[PDB]
């Protein structure tokens, strides 16, 4: 008779609830040894066994992770902007045809 | 047959579910083994009556939290087989008949 | 006896060494005597400003001393204070918790 | 090896403001940075002002012109008053 | 080493943008997010690195990180 | 009313030096408003420098320093 079903958030529950977590969190997010390794490989072509302070390092990243967050920020208003709730690569492209990167 | 850990299936209303035995109990000696050793029931832990008298299995269902897990007997628990196996197809295509008439019975309400 | 600058300006920041770093900043030739005084007067306000309100925010998340944190919801959370630190990214800082209404559930 | 920093002095204004309020030292070189890189702008914005009128020195003036130039809004006014009051008492204690 | 970019893993490419309030991230996203990362944290580096030769240094140091985001404009408080 | 003088058919010859082809008619009344906000940044910072040099004339050359300040240097004028 009566069968089993699961308790599922609706899609976008889980996702605003997340959102309230990590807009309290100031931890950074992108790991710090993935991250680390990302930079020896971005450097090693700009200059040889260039060494990195442990501190470079968590500073390089906050920067970026501060980038980042910026960015997708305006590309949720530019994807507001087309009437939409999913972000899409025009966006992220948008905006950075608006800041003068691109 | 039933081994600590093992894959086994199971009644739970009408249907089989796969599951693993991470408890084996023992009626006589009010006692149950488990897996990370023999010990007592705790203070919180306790089997349904119903079945405590038979030889009993902490199972955890699979794709489902710990909050599914629970004590079953010999009536609720089969050993992993292809008997078994194909008893729960057959329970599976009996469920796909319920979903089946469901979905009949809903879209002669449509009409 | 010496009496410092700052005790006869009235300031908390220091006034002498705001005229060194104004001179060896080569910013200009001559540095007259009160113009560190004005400097260190300024400093010490926008200084407090922003501890103020970051006093505001830590009460708020009942923390005795203030984070990092603190500094930003003081400094994104005000308006002016967000225009002159606009394109600064301050450190262990996070976000002003914002979510857009078009976002929010029905 | 000795670090020249605004340690001290921030904590003492802090104080000054709430006696009773500790401070984080990451949070600390946040102050430290900020009142480095508002004074290095206050005071390159005097120096170009200067070098454009043709002068050769750093007046209290130029410093206003700036933080009127820089400082956004009124925390440019509050700049400003807590400055001038603050030369008013420097030429009044010579 | 190499193609260490995707070690920015999806589910934290997403907890950043998750940070930056969105809620749908299109795929398609992942991969042009860590193209953006890689002119970012290109320039950055670029400049810390040209900032590290001249100071005949070799140890990149985090005071040239720092130099090199305000030349670009993002200053970054907390390290100098 | 000087503002309204930034007519419509003005805002719709920088539409389309713009490469704008179908102004909205609610846009001619925002770019006023976005315009002026502006201008009153820059000609506040013109007048600052003016009254820094004593002078009661604004010049070219300090509207100039004031968009080198703003961040939008403009070439053709002096400096």
């Amino acid at each position: 008779g009566g069968v089993k079903k699961p308790h599922r958030y609706r899609p976008g529950t889980v996702a605003l609830r997340e959102i309230r977590r990590y807009q309290k969190s100031t931890e950074l997010l992108i790991r710090k040894l993935p991250f680390q390794r990302l930079v020896r490989e971005i450097a090693q072509d700009f200059k040889t066994d260039l060494r990195f302070q442990s501190s470079a390092v968590m500073a390089l990243q906050e920067a970026s992770e501060a980038y980042l967050v910026a960015l997708f920020e305006d590309t949720n208003l530019a994807a507001i902007h087309a009437k939409r709730v999913t972000i899409m690569p025009k966006d992220i492209q948008l905006a950075r045809r608006i800041r003068g990167e691109r | 047959e039933f081994a600590l850990g093992g894959r086994c299936l199971a009644f739970h209303g009408p249907l089989m579910y796969e599951a693993k035995i991470l408890k084996i109990w023992d009626p006589s000696s009010k006692m149950y083994t488990s897996i990370p050793k023999p010990q007592k029931l705790g203070e919180d832990e306790s089997i349904p009556e119903e079945i405590i008298n038979g030889k009993c299995f902490f199972i955890h269902y699979q794709g489902w939290k710990s909050s599914w897990d629970e004590w079953v007997g010999y009536d609720r628990i089969r050993a992993y087989n292809e008997e078994n196996i194909a008893m729960k197809k057959r329970l599976a295509n009996e469920a796909k008949e319920a979903k089946k008439s469901l979905l009949e019975q809903q879209k002669k309400k449509k009409l | 006896k010496a009496k410092t600058r700052s005790s006869r300006a009235g300031l908390q920041f220091p006034v002498g060494r705001v005229h060194r770093l104004l001179r060896k900043g080569n910013y200009a030739e001559r540095v007259g005597a009160g113009a560190p005084v004005y400097l260190a007067a300024v400093l010490e306000y926008l200084t407090a400003e922003i501890l103020e309100l970051a006093g505001n925010a830590a009460r708020d998340n009942k923390k005795t001393r203030i984070i990092p944190r603190h500094l930003q919801l003081a400094v994104r959370n005000d308006e002016e204070l967000n225009k002159l630190l606009g394109r600064v990214t301050i450190a262990q800082g996070g976000v002003l918790p914002n979510i857009q209404s078009v976002l929010l559930p029905k | 090896t000795r670090k020249e920093s605004y340690a001290i002095y921030v904590y003492k204004v802090l104080k000054q403001v709430h006696p009773d309020t500790g401070i984080s030292s990451k949070a600390m070189s946040i102050m430290n940075s900020f009142v480095n890189d508002v004074f290095e702008r206050i005071a390159g914005e005097a120096s170009r002002l200067a070098h454009y009128n043709k002068r050769s020195t750093i007046t209290s003036r130029e410093i206003q012109t700036a933080v009127r130039l820089l400082l956004p809004g009124e925390l440019a006014k509050h700049a400003v008053s807590e400055g001038t009051k603050a030369v008013t008492k420097y030429t009044s204690a010579k | 080493l190499r193609d260490n970019i995707q070690g920015i893993t999806k589910p934290a490419i997403r907890r950043l943008a998750r940070r930056g309030g969105v809620k749908r991230i299109s795929g398609l996203i992942y991969e042009e997010t860590r193209g953006v990362l890689k002119v970012f944290l290109e320039n950055v580096i670029r400049d810390a690195v040209t900032y590290t030769e001249h100071a005949k240094r070799k140890t990149v140091t985090a005071m040239d990180v720092v130099y090199a985001l305000k030349r670009q404009g993002r200053t970054l408080y907390g390290f100098g």
